[PDB]
């Protein structure tokens, strides 16, 4: 049946999404709750605990950490370009059009993702060794001290949806196969597979939240939220690359964050 | 780019 077929793209993504990206919601929120077997995080509260961690897992504190998020999110596009050449007819689209969608949709996955690693509190980071305080964060010197507030803000209410990885896997792959990103060659073929992508959600949801009233509705919005996250994140660089100078950009963030 | 490199890598 149609039916049956949306199911096994479902699996395919979540199969696809485990293989692609080391660190899971469920392993996340275990090692949130305190109920995993692992290695506990080390937390990172203070400039001293943050000396600690520098070891157990020359430039001023505040660009160190924002240049860590950099390196992690380097790491994150590589996972999530992974990811999107498992979603069935992805690798046949125009090259130039697949390197379009990640182009504008990595950060909107990343975001997505790193709300999995948080809870009010503060983050996982590097695959769960350490835990770094929301505190710690936002209690750094100007501008970088309101750089993740927004992303804590959007993760608090986007975690009381309660979304698993199964959810998850869909979810990212129907806003990676976005149609109306900026110079793509082909948008049929990829509302086409979109319109698969969402009929799978809508399916995947009904499902495993029965009594969920309007998810997919709530999901919908979520993605345009998180467009308003990248918007916002994208302003505090160009406010940072104004008046943080010396400060070197990984060239394939470069990339990205050109024309955009 | 960077990306497509990324992306023609089997
Ligand atoms: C906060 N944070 C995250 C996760 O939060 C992210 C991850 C990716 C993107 C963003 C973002 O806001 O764009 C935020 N990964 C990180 C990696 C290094 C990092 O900075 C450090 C963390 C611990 C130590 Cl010992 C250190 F010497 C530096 C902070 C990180
Ligand atoms: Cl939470
Ligand atoms: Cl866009």
């Amino acid at each position: 049946p149609e039916s049956a077929d949306l199911r096994a793209l479902a699996k395919h993504l979540y199969d696809s999404y485990i293989k692609s990206f080391p660190l899971t919601k469920a392993k996340a929120r275990a090692i949130l709750t305190g109920k995993t077997t692992d290695k506990s995080p080390f937390v990172i509260y203070d400039m001293n605990s943050l000396m600690m961690g520098e070891d157990k897992i020359s430039k001023e504190v505040a660009i160190r950490i924002f240049q860590g998020c950099q390196f992690r999110s380097v790491e994150a596009v590589q996972e999530i370009t992974e990811y999107a050449k498992s979603i069935p007819g992805f690798v046949n689209l125009d090259l130039n059009d697949q390197v379009t969608l990640l182009k504008y949709g990595v950060h909107e996955i990343i975001y997505t993702m790193l709300a999995s690693l948080m809870n009010k509190d503060g983050v996982l980071i590097s695959e769960g060794q350490g835990f770094m305080t929301r505190e710690f964060l936002k209690s750094l010197r100007k501008p970088f001290g309101d750089f993740m507030e927004p992303k804590f803000e959007f993760a608090v209410k986007f975690n009381a949806l309660e979304l698993d990885d199964s959810d998850l896997a869909i979810f990212i792959a129907v806003i990676i196969l976005s149609g109306d990103r900026p110079g793509l060659l082909n948008v049929k073929p990829i509302e086409d597979i979109q319109d698969n992508l969402l009929q799978a959600l809508e399916l995947q949801l009904k499902l495993n939240h029965p009594e969920s009233s309007q998810l997919f509705a709530k999901l919908l919005q979520k993605m345009t939220d998180l467009r308003q996250i990248v918007t916002e994140h994208v302003q505090l660089l160009q406010v940072i690359k104004k008046t943080e100078t010396d400060m070197s950009l990984h060239p394939l963030l470069q990339e990205i964050y050109k024309d955009l | 780019s960077l990306l497509k490199k990324l992306l023609l890598a089997p």
